[PDB]
C-alpha cells in the first residue's frame, strides 16, 4: 500500500520516546 | 440452525397432535412419579431447597 | 394555501364535464384509499409493479383513459391492462373480484367515486411527490 | 434536530473515523463502564451492618468505617479480571479522569471540523481502490454511504443553496 | 475433515461432561461459610 | 488553462454549479442563467434526459493556454466540466512532488487549527 | 480508445426515441396503447433492420398495425448494444421508482 | 426412484445431473422426417483447469488444477432447445433457454481467485454428418457465447460502472485521469467458447443420453480492468430427447 | 512495514498484560 | 417479468448470479437476490412450484395460478416491517399504511419478557445461594472469608 | 481423597491467581479458540464474500487494511443462518472465502462470555460475596448477543451480524439507522441516557469523593498515598461531600446513604444498556423507531417538513447506496 514513509519513524518514536521516559523514572525509583 | 430449525420446523398437524400425545403422557407419568417419589441423594446434593 | 373547490374540481368524464367535490368526500376517499389501496399504491406508486403509477398523465394515456372519475370508477369495477387488452380482475382488486378481494365487498358507488377523486385531486396538491417515489419523499 | 446533526457529521465529515471522537467514545463508554462496575462492586462487597434483608438501612453517614470490603473486592477482581484497584483514592480519581478526558478529546476533534479539517480518508486506500476495481474494504463501503447521505439530504437540509439534483444524478445502487 | 469433526465432538463432549459433573459434585457445599 | 464556457446544442451558454466546501465530492450540473438545470453527468444512464451527448454540450476556452479552442467530443467536455466545479481550470505539475490529487489546507488553516 | 458505450448511445437516436433494438420495455408506457401487449411483441421479435419492419410482425391485428403507424414517429433503431440487451435487461434494468 | 425435494434438500444432490446405468449402451433412432427437442440438458462440471500465464521466455503454458470455493452451485440444468436434423444427416442442437450459466470462483496455487461465467449461452452444437441414430460414439461439438461476468449495472467499490455509477475516481479529485482510464471506463466483453459432448450412454427406449463434456472459455475480465484467463472445464452431462 | 508495525504494537500490549497481571506490585494488607 | 417475455431462468443479474433464480450452496434452485438467505422457507402458496431439485422452471413457466400471484403480492405488501407508531413499511416509508405485523408485536414482546426473566433467574438464583449459605445480607466483619485466605502473591 | 475430588478442589480453588471454576472449564477453551482464530484472521484472512454476491471484501491487514479498516468479515449471505463449521467446507480455502472464521469466532466468544458472567457468580459464592455483579455484566453481554446473534436471527442471516472491526462497526451502525431509524427509537434513546448519564455520574462521583479527601499527605506527594490498602477508616468525608453537593443543587437532590448512592451508580447504566440491547433485539424483528415522515401537512395538504423529514432524507441515501449490487427488487425487506 502506498503509505507515508515517515509514518514508520513517527510511529516508532511516538512509542519509543515516552516509553523510555517512564522506564527511566521507574528504574531509578526502584533503586532507592 | 438454518435449514433445520429444531422444533420450530414442525410443519404438519399430524406431528403437532402426535407430540402433544407424547407430552401429555410424559407429563402424567412424571406427575405420578413425583407424587410417589422423594428426590434422590445426588439431586438433594445438587440443588438449593428454598422458596426463592 | 387551503383546500378549495378549485382544487376539488376534477374531470367527471372524458368529454370534459367536471364535478366539484366537497372537503368531506376528499377526506373520505383518502380514508378509503388507505383502507383498500395504499398497501400497494402509497403516494401514487405501485409497489408490485413500479412501472405503472397513478399520475394523471399516466392515467390519461391509459386505454381507456383513466384521468377522470368515470374511468377510474370503471377501473375499480372491471380493471384492465394499460392498453385495455386484458381484464385483470383476477389479480387486481375490483367489485368484479370482491369474492377474492374481500375489502371491496362493502364498497358502494359513492365510495369508489370518493376514491377516484382522491386519486385525481392528490397530484394537484403534492405535484411530483404523487407517483414519484422515494426521490421526492 | 440533533439526530440530523449526527448524520450530517457522518456524511459530510466522516466523523466516526476521527480518532478524537474515538477517544471520546472510549471515555464515555468507559465512564459508563466504571460507573456500573464500581456501583455493583460496592453493593456486592457490603459488610452486614444490620439484620434486615434490605441492606440500605445499615449505613450511617457519620460512621468512620468503610461500608464494604476493599480487601474482598480487590481479590475478586484480581481473580476474575487479573488486576483490581487497591487504592480507593486512585479509583475515584480515575472515575473523574476517564470521562472528563474523553469529552475534552472529542472537543478537539470538533474544533478540527470547524475548518473541515477531517479525518475523512486514507490516501493509500484511495490510491489502490482507484487502480484496483476488486479492492473493497469497509472503509470504501462507508464512503459510498456518506456519498448517499450528502446528495440525498443536501437540497432540503441546505435550502438556501437551491440545490437542484435531477433524478439521473442521484447516486443509487441497483433497484433501490 | 471427518477426523476434525470427530475430534471436536469428543473434545466438546469431554468439557461439557466436566461442567455437568463438577456442578453435580456437591457444589452448594463449596463456599466459605455453611457446608449445608 | 483559460475560462471555460459551456454551451448546449442550442448555442445557449451553460454554467457549471460550483462545489461548496462542505462536499468532498460533488455532481456536475450545468444550469442556464436562470438556474434551470440544462445538462448533467448522470449516475443512472437508463433514463437520463440531460446527458452531454443528448444536449450537444461543447466547451470553448477564452484566455489562458487554451484561448480560442473548442472541444466537442463528450469525454473531453466532461473532464473540463469536472474541473469547472473547482472554479477556474489550471494546468498542474503532479510529477515533481509525486502529488496524489487530494486537496490540502493552507497555512491559514493550519495556523487557525493549532 | 476507451469509451463507455452506454454514454455513446445517449448521443444517438437511442437518446431521443424508443430504440426497438435496445430500449427497456418500460419506455413503451410513454405512448398510448403500446404497453404491455405490443411492447412484448416488439421486444420479443429479434432486432429490426428498420423501424418499419415492426409492422411486419406476424399476428398483428389491424388495430395494432394502426397503433404502430401512429407511433412510428416515436421509434428508432440503432445497432444492438450488448450491454443494454444482455442479462434480460430489456425486461428489467434494475430501475424501479 | 421417485425422489422428493425433502429427500434431496441439503445433500448436494440438487447440483448433480441424473445418470444412466452401465447397461444403457443402446442407440436412439433419428427419424429424419421427424422433428426433435432436447427436453432437458444438464451439465455438471467436475474439474476446472486454468491455463498458466508463463514468463517472457515464450516457453510453455500448462492447464493447472484449481480449488472450487463457491460450493455446489456450478451445474447448468433445465436447458432446452430444438434438436434439428440437417441435410447432410448431422444433428444440430440450438439452445432456446434454461439455467445456462453459473458464476464460479476457483482458486489457484498462490491464492489467486479466478471467477468465470461457466455458461453454454446460445449453444449451437452439431454432430458429424449422416447420423441415423445417436450411439455411444456420438459426439457434438459447438460454440456458445460468454457474456461479461458482471452486467452493466454492476458498481465497483468506488461507485464506478457502465450503465450506472461514477465515471471517474471521485476520491482523487485532481489526479491525472489518464493513468486511471482502464479502471474508470467499464467495458462489457462478449466472447466465444467451444464445447465437446461425448455421448457414452444411451437408453434408446427413453431417449436419455449421458456422457462427458469439455469446454474452453474465458474467465472474468472485471469489465475490462484486467486480462481474462483461459479456463478448461470438464464434467458430465445428461439429456433427454423427445419427439417435438 | 505497516503490517509489521501494527502487529508489533499489538504484541507488545499482550506482553504488558502478562507482566501487569503476573508481576504486579502485590497489594498487601497494612 | 415473465409475463412481459423474460426468460427468468437464463437472466444473468448484475453480479453474475441469476437475477430471479440461482442455486443454494447445496445446489437447490432458489429465488435470487438478497432473499437467497431465505431459501429454507416453505409455504403452501409456493410448494406447488417445487420439484426434486428445488424450484422447477417448467412449473414456473406453466403452472403458476392467479391465487399464487395474489398471495405473493399480498404477502410482499405485508412483510413484518413497521414503525413503533405503526407506520407499515421500511423506515423510510411515508405515512399512509397503519400496520405492524402481529408476528413483530408477538416476537418483540416475548423477547423482552424472556430477557428480563433470564435476569430475574440470575438475580433470584444468585440470591437463593447466598441466602442458603447465609451471606445474602453482606460479609461478616468478624470472620471475613478472604482475610483467612492466603495472599495471591 | 480420590482423583475426582482432587480435581474438583483445584477447579474451585479460591487460591489460584485466576479463578478457574466450572464455568471457567468451558470459558477458557472457547475464549482461547475465539481469540486465536480472531488474531490470525484479522492479520491474514483472505477476502470474504459477505453479501453472497461473489463480491469479496478484504478485511485483513496483509490484504491492504490497517487497524481502523480491518475486520473479520461476517459470513456469506448465501449461507444465511446455516451452521458452517470447518468440517462442512470442502476445503479451508472455501471456508475462508465464505466467511467461516466469523462463525467460529462469534460462537466460541458468545459462549465464553456467557461463562464469564457465570464465572463472576461462582467466585462471588466461594468468597462469601453478594452475587449480583454478574447481573451488571449482563447488560454488555446482552448487547453482544444482540449484534452477533439476535439481529442475524431476525434478519435471517449472519451476513448482517456486526463485523469484527472498527470500520465494520460503523458500517453496521449506518445501515441500521437507515433500515430501522434507530435514532428515533426510545430504547436507543434510553441507551444514550444510560451511557451519557453513566459518564456523568462516573465523573460526578469521582470528583465528589476526590474533592473531600481527608488531608493525610503533604504537597510533595500524591494524595493517593493517604489511603492504605485494607484500612478500616474511610479516606473522604461524605458529610462534607453531601454538604457541598446538597448546596450545589438542594439538600434532597443529594445522597447521604453511601449504599443508596452506589446502587444508583450500578442501576442507571445497567438499565439503560439493557434497554438499548432490547432495542437492537426488537428492531431485529423490524419493530422500528417512530416514523413521522410527512406527519405535518397544511390546510391544502402540502407537506410541511420537520426535522424528522430531514433525517429521512439522510436515511434514504444510506438506504439507496448500501450493498449497491445486492438488491434486485425494489424493497429491502431484510
Ligand atoms: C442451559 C441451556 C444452555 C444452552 C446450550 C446449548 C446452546 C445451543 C443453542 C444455540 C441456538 C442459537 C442459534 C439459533 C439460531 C437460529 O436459527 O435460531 C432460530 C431457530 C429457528 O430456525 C429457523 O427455523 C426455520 C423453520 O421453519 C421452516 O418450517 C416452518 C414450518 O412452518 C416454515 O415452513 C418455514 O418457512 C420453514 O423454513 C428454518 O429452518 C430456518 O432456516 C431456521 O433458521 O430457532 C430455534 O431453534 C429456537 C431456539 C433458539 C434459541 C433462542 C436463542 C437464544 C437467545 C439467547 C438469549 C440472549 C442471551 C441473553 C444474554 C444475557
Ligand atoms: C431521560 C431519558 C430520556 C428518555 C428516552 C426517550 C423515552 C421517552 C421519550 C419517548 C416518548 C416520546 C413520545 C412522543 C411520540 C409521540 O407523542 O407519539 C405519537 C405516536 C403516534 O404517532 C402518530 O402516528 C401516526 C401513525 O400513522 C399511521 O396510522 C395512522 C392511523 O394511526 C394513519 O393511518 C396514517 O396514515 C398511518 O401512517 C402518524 O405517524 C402521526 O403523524 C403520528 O403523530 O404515539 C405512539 O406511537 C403511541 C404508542 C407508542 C408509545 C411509545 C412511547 C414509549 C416511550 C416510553 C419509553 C420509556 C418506557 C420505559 C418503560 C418502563
Ligand atoms: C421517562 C420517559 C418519559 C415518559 C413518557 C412515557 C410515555 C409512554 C406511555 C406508555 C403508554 C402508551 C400511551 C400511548 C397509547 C398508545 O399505545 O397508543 C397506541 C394504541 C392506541 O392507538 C391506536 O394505535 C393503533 C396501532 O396500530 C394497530 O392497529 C392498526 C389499525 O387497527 C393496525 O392493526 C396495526 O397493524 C396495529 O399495530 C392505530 O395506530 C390506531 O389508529 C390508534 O388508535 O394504544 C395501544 O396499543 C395500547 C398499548 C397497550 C400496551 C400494549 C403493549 C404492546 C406490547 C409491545 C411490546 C413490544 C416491546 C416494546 C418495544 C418498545
Ligand atoms: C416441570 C417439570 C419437572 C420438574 C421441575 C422436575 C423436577 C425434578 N425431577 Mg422430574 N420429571 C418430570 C418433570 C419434571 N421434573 C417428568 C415429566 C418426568 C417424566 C419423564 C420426570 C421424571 C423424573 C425422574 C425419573 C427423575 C426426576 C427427578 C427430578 C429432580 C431432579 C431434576 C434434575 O436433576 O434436573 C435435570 C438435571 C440433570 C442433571 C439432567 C441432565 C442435564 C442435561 C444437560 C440434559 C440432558 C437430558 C435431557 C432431559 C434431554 C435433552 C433434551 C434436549 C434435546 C433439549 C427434580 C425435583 C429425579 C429425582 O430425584 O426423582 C425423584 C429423577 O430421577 N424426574
Ligand atoms: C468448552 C469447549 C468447547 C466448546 C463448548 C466448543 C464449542 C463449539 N465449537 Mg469448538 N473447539 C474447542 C473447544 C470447544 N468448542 C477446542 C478446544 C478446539 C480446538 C481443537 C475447538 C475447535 C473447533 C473448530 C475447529 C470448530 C469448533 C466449532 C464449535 C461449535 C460446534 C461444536 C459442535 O458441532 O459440536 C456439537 C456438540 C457436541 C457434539 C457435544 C454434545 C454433548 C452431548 C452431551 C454428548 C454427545 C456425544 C458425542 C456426539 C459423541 C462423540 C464421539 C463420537 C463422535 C465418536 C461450538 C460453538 C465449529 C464452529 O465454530 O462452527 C461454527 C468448528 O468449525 N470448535
Ligand atoms: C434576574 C435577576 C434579577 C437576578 C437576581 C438573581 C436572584 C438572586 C434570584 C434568586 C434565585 C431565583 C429566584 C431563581 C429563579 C430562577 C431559577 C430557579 C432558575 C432555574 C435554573 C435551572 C434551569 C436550573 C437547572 C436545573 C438543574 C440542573 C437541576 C435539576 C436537575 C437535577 C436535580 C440534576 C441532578 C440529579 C442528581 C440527583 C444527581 C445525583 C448524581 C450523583 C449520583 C452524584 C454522585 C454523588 C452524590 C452525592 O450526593 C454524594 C454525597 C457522593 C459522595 C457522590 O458521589
Ligand atoms: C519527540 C519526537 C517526536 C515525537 C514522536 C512523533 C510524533 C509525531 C506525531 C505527528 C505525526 C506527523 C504526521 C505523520 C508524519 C507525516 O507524514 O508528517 C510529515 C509532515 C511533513 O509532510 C511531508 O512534507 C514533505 C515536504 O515538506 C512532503 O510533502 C511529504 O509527502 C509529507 O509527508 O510533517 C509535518 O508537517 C509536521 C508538522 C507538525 C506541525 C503540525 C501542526 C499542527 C499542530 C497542532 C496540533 C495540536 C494537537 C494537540 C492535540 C491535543
Ligand atoms: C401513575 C401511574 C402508576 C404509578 C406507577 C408507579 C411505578 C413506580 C416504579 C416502581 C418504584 C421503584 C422503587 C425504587 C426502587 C428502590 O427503592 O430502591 C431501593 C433504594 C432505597 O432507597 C433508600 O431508602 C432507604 C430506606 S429503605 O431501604 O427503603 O428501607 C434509605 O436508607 C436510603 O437513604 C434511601 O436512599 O433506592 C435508592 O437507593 C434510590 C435510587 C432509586 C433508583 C431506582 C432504580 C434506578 C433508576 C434506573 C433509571 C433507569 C433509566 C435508565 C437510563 C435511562
Ligand atoms: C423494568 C426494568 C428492570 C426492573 C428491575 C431492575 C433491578 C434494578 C437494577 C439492577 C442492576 C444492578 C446490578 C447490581 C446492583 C446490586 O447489587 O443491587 C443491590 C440492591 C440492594 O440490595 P439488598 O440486598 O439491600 O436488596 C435486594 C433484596 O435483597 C431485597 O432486600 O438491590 C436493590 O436495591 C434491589 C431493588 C429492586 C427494586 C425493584
Ligand atoms: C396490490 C395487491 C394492489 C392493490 C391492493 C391495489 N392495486 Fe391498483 N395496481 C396494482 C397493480 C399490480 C397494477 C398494474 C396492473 C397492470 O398490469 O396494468 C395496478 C394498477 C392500477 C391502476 C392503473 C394506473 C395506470 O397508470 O394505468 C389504477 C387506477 C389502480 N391500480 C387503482 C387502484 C385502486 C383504486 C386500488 C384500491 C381500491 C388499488 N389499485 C389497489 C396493484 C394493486
Ligand atoms: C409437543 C410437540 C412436539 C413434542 C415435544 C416434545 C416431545 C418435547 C420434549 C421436551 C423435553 C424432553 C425437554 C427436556 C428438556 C430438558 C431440560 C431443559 C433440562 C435442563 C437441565 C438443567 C437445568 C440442569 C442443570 C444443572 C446442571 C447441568 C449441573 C448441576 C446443576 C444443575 C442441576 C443446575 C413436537 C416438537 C414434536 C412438535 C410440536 C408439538
Ligand atoms: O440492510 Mn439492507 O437489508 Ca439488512 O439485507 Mn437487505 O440489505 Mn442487506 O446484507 Mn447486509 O443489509
Ligand atoms: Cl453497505
Ligand atoms: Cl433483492
Ligand atoms: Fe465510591
Amino acid at each position: 500500500m502506498e503509505v507515508n514513509q515517515l509514518g514508520l519513524i513517527a510511529t516508532a518514536l511516538f512509542v519509543l520516546v515516552p516509553s523510555v521516559f517512564l522506564i527511566i523514572l521507574y528504574v531509578q525509583t526502584e533503586s532507592q | 440452525f438454518g435449514g433445520e430449525g429444531w422444533i420450530v420446523s414442525v410443519n404438519n398437524l399430524e406431528d403437532v397432535v402426535g407430540g402433544h400425545i407424547w407430552i401429555g403422557l410424559i407429563c402424567i407419568a412424571g406427575g405420578i412419579w413425583h407424587i410417589l417419589t422423594t428426590p434422590f441423594g445426588w439431586a438433594r446434593r445438587a440443588f438449593i431447597w428454598s422458596g426463592e | 394555501a387551503e383546500l378549495t373547490p378549485e382544487v376539488l374540481t376534477v374531470p367527471l368524464n372524458s368529454e370534459g364535464k367536471t364535478i366539484t367535490l366537497t372537503e368531506k368526500q376528499y377526506l373520505e376517499g383518502k380514508r378509503l384509499f388507505q383502507y383498500a389501496c395504499a398497501s400497494c399504491h402509497v403516494g401514487g406508486i405501485t409497489k408490485t409493479n413500479p412501472s405503472l403509477d397513478l399520475r394523471t398523465e399516466t392515467l390519461a394515456l391509459a386505454t381507456p383513459p383513466r384521468d377522470n372519475i368515470e374511468g377510474l370508477v370503471d377501473y375499480m369495477k372491471n380493471p384492465t391492462t394499460y392498453d385495455g387488452e386484458q381484464e385483470i380482475a383476477e389479480v387486481h382488486p375490483s367489485l368484479r373480484s370482491a369474492d377474492i378481494f374481500p375489502k371491496m365487498r362493502n364498497l358502494t358507488e359513492k365510495d369508489l367515486v370518493a376514491i377516484a377523486g382522491h386519486i385525481l385531486v392528490e397530484p394537484k396538491i403534492l405535484g411530483d411527490k404523487w407517483g414519484g417515489g422515494k426521490v421526492y419523499y | 434536530a440533533i439526530f440530523r446533526f449526527l448524520l450530517f457529521f457522518q456524511g459530510f465529515h466522516n466523523w466516526t473515523l476521527n480518532p478524537f471522537h474515538m477517544m471520546g467514545v472510549a471515555g464515555v463508554l468507559g465512564g459508563a463502564l466504571l460507573c456500573a462496575i464500581h456501583g455493583a462492586t460496592v453493593e456486592n462487597t457490603l459488610f452486614q451492618d444490620g439484620e434486615g434483608a434490605s441492606t440500605f438501612r445499615a449505613f450511617n453517614p457519620t460512621q468512620a468505617e468503610e461500608t464494604y470490603s476493599m480487601v474482598t473486592a480487590n481479590r475478586f477482581w484480581s481473580q476474575i479480571f487479573g488486576i483490581a484497584f487497591s487504592n480507593k483514592r486512585w479509583l475515584h480519581f480515575f472515575m473523574l479522569f476517564v470521562p472528563v478526558t474523553g469529552l475534552w478529546m472529542s472537543a478537539i476533534g470538533v474544533v478540527g471540523l470547524a475548518l473541515n479539517l477531517r479525518s475523512y480518508d486514507f490516501i493509500s486506500q484511495e490510491i489502490r481502490a482507484a487502480e484496483d476495481p476488486e479492492f473493497e474494504t469497509f472503509y470504501t463501503k462507508n464512503l459510498l454511504l456518506n456519498e448517499g447521505i450528502r446528495a440525498w439530504m443536501a437540497p432540503q437540509d441546505q435550502p438556501h443553496e437551491n440545490f437542484v439534483f435531477p433524478e439521473e444524478v442521484l447516486p443509487r445502487g441497483n433497484a433501490l | 475433515m471427518e477426523t476434525l469433526k470427530i475430534t471436536v465432538y469428543i473434545v466438546v463432549t469431554f468439557f461439557v461432561l466436566l461442567f455437568v459433573f463438577g456442578f453435580l459434585s456437591g457444589d452448594p457445599a463449596r463456599n466459605p461459610k455453611r457446608k449445608d | 488553462k483559460g475560462h471555460a464556457v459551456f454551451r448546449n446544442k442550442e448555442g445557449e451558454e451553460l454554467f457549471v454549479r460550483r462545489m461548496p466546501a462542505f462536499f468532498e465530492s460533488f455532481p456536475v450540473i450545468l444550469t442556464d442563467k436562470n438556474g434551470v438545470v440544462k445538462a448533467d453527468i448522470p449516475f443512472r444512464r437508463a433514463e437520463s434526459k440531460y446527458s452531454f451527448e443528448q444536449q450537444g454540450v461543447t466547451v470553448s476556452f477564452y484566455g489562458g493556454e487554451l484561448n480560442g479552442q473548442t472541444f466537442t467530443d463528450p469525454p473531453t467536455v466532461k473532464s473540463y466540466a469536472r474541473k469547472a466545479i473547482f472554479g477556474e481550470i489550471f494546468e498542474f505539475d503532479t510529477e515533481t512532488l509525486n502529488s496524489d490529487g487530494i486537496f490540502r489546507t493552507s497555512p491559514r488553516g493550519w495556523f487557525t487549527f493549532a | 480508445e476507451l469509451v463507455n458505450v452506454v454514454d455513446e448511445k445517449l448521443g444517438t437516436a437511442y437518446g431521443e426515441k424508443i430504440d426497438l433494438n435496445n430500449t427497456n420495455i418500460a419506455a413503451f408506457i410513454q405512448y398510448r396503447g403500446l404497453y404491455p401487449t405490443l411492447a412484448k411483441l416488439i421486444v420479443k421479435n429479434a432486432p429490426y433492420e428498420s423501424v418499419e419492419d415492426v409492422l411486419n410482425i406476424p399476428g398483428l391485428t389491424e388495430r395494432q398495425k394502426q397503433i404502430l403507424r401512429e407511433n412510428l414517429e416515436h421509434f428508432t433503431v440503432t445497432e444492438v448494444e450488448t450491454a443494454l440487451v444482455e442479462g434480460g435487461d430489456r425486461y428489467n434494468n434494475g430501475l424501479y421508482k | 426412484q421417485t425422489l422428493t425435494y425433502d429427500d434431496i434438500v441439503g445433500t448436494g444432490l440438487a447440483n448433480k445431473c441424473p445418470t444412466l446405468d452401465d447397461t444403457a449402451r443402446g442407440a436412439y433412432p433419428i427419424d429424419s422426417s421427424q422433428t426433435y427437442r432436447i427436453a432437458r440438458l444438464c451439465l455438471q462440471p467436475t474439474t476446472f483447469l486454468v491455463k498458466e500465464e508463463p514468463k517472457n521466455k515464450r516457453q510453455e503454458a500448462e492447464f493447472v488444477p484449481t480449488k472450487l470455493v463457491t460450493r455446489e452451485t456450478t451445474s447448468l440444468d433445465q436447458i432446452q432447445g430444438e434438436l434439428k436434423v440437417n441435410s447432410d444427416g448431422s444433428l444440430t442442437f440450438v439452445e432456446e433457454d434454461g439455467i445456462d450459466f453459473q458464476p464460479v470462483t476457483v482458486q489457484m496455487a498462490g491464492g489467486e481467485r479466478i471467477p468465470l461465467l461457466f455458461t453454454v449461452k446460445n449453444l449451437v452444437a452439431s454432430t458429424q454428418p449422416n447420423v441415423t441414430s445417436i450411439t455411444t460414439s456420438t459426439d457434438f461439438k459447438g460454440e456458445f457465447n460468454v457474456p461479461s461476468y458482471r452486467t452493466a449495472n454492476f458498481l465497483d467499490p468506488k461507485g464506478r460502472g457502465l450503465a450506472s455509477g461514477y465515471d471517474s475516481a471521485i476520491a482523487l479529485p485532481q489526479a491525472k485521469e489518464e493513468e486511471l482510464a482502464r479502471a474508470n471506463v467499464k467495458r462489457f466483453s462478449l466472447t466465444k467458447g467451444q464445447i465437446s459432448l461425448n455421448v457414452a450412454k444411451v437408453d434408446g427406449r427413453t431417449g436419455e443420453i449421458a456422457g462427458t463434456f469439455e469446454s474452453e472459455q474465458l474467465s472474468d475480465d472485471d469489465m475490462g480492468a484486467h486480462e481474462p484467463h483461459e479456463v478448461k472445464i470438464q464434467g458430465v452431462f445428461y439429456a433427454s430427447i423427445e419427439p417435438a | 512495514m505497516e503490517t509489521i508495525t501494527y502487529v508489533f504494537i499489538f504484541a507488545c500490549i499482550i506482553a504488558l498484560f502478562f507482566f501487569a497481571i503476573f508481576f504486579r506490585e502485590p497489594p498487601r494488607i497494612t | 417479468d415473465q409475463k412481459l417475455g423474460a426468460n427468468v431462468g437464463s437472466a444473468q443479474g448484475p453480479t453474475g448470479l441469476g437475477k430471479y433464480l440461482m442455486r443454494s450452496p447445496t445446489g437447490e434452485i432458489i429465488f435470487g437476490g438478497e432473499t437467497m438467505r431465505f431459501w429454507d422457507f416453505r409455504g403452501p402458496w409456493l410448494e406447488p412450484l417445487r420439484g426434486p431439485n428445488g424450484l422447477d422452471l417448467n412449473k414456473i413457466k406453466n403452472d403458476i395460478q392467479p391465487w399464487q400471484e395474489r398471495r405473493a403480492a399480498e404477502y410482499m405488501t405485508h412483510a413484518p416491517l413497521g414503525s413503533l407508531n405503526s407506520v407499515g413499511g421500511v423506515a423510510t416509508e411515508i405515512n399512509s399504511v397503519n400496520f405492524v405485523s402481529p408476528r413483530s408485536w408477538l416476537a418483540t414482546s416475548h423477547f423482552v419478557l424472556a430477557f428480563f426473566f433470564l435476569v430475574g433467574h440470575l438475580w433470584h438464583a444468585g440470591r437463593a445461594r447466598a441466602a442458603a449459605a447465609g451471606f445474602e445480607k453482606g460479609i461478616d466483619r468478624e470472620s471475613e472469608p478472604v482475610l483467612s485466605m492466603p495472599s495471591l502473591d | 481423597a480420590n482423583l475426582w475430588e482432587r480435581f474438583c478442589n483445584w477447579v474451585t480453588s479460591t487460591d489460584n491467581r485466576l479463578y478457574v471454576g466450572w464455568f471457567g472449564v468451558i470459558m477458557i477453551p472457547t475464549l482461547l479458540a475465539a481469540t486465536i482464530c480472531f488474531v490470525i484472521a484479522f492479520i491474514a484472512a483472505p477476502p470474504v464474500d459477505i453479501d453472497g454476491i461473489r463480491e469479496p471484501v478484504s478485511g485483513s491487514l496483509l490484504y491492504g487494511n490497517n487497524i481502523i479498516t480491518g475486520a473479520v468479515v461476517p459470513s456469506s449471505n448465501a449461507i444465511g443462518l446455516h451452521f458452517y463449521p470447518i468440517w462442512e467446507a470442502a476445503s479451508l480455502d472455501e471456508w475462508l472465502y465464505n466467511g467461516g472464521p466469523y462463525q467460529l469466532i462469534i460462537f466460541h466468544f458468545l459462549l465464553g462470555a456467557s461463562c464469564y458472567m457465570g464465572r463472576q457468580w461462582e467466585l462471588s459464592y466461594r468468597l462469601g460475596m453478594r452475587p449480583w455483579i454478574c447481573v451488571a455484566y449482563s447488560a454488555p453481554l446482552a448487547s453482544a448477543f444482540a449484534v452477533f446473534l439476535i439481529y442475524p436471527i431476525g434478519q435471517g442471516s449472519f451476513s448482517d451480524g456486526m463485523p469484527l472491526g472498527i470500520s465494520g462497526t460503523f458500517n453496521f451502525m449506518i445501515v441500521f439507522q437507515a433500515e430501522h431509524n434507530i435514532l428515533m427509537h426510545p430504547f436507543h434513546q434510553l441507551g444514550v441516557a444510560g451511557v451519557f448519564g453513566g459518564a456523568l455520574f462516573c465523573a460526578m462521583h469521582g470528583s465528589l469523593v476526590t474533592s473531600s479527601l481527608i488531608r493525610e499527605t503533604t504537597e510533595t506527594e500524591s494524595a493517593n498515598y493517604g489511603y492504605k490498602f485494607g484500612q478500616e477508616e474511610e479516606t473522604y468525608n461524605i458529610v462534607a461531600a453531601h454538604g457541598y453537593f446538597g448546596r450545589l443543587i438542594f439538600q434532597y437532590a443529594s445522597f447521604n446513604n453511601s449504599r443508596s448512592l452506589h446502587f444508583f451508580l450500578a442501576a442507571w447504566p445497567v438499565v439503560g444498556v439493557w434497554f438499548t440491547a432490547l432495542g437492537i433485539s426488537t428492531m431485529a424483528f423490524n419493530l422500528n423507531g417512530f416514523n413521522f415522515n410527512h406527519s405535518v401537512i397544511d390546510a391544502k395538504g402540502n407537506v410541511i417538513n420537520t426535522w424528522a423529514d430531514i433525517i429521512n432524507r439522510a436515511n434514504l441515501g444510506m438506504e439507496v447506496m448500501h450493498e449497491r449490487n445486492a438488491h434486485n427488487f425494489p424493497l429491502d425487506l431484510a
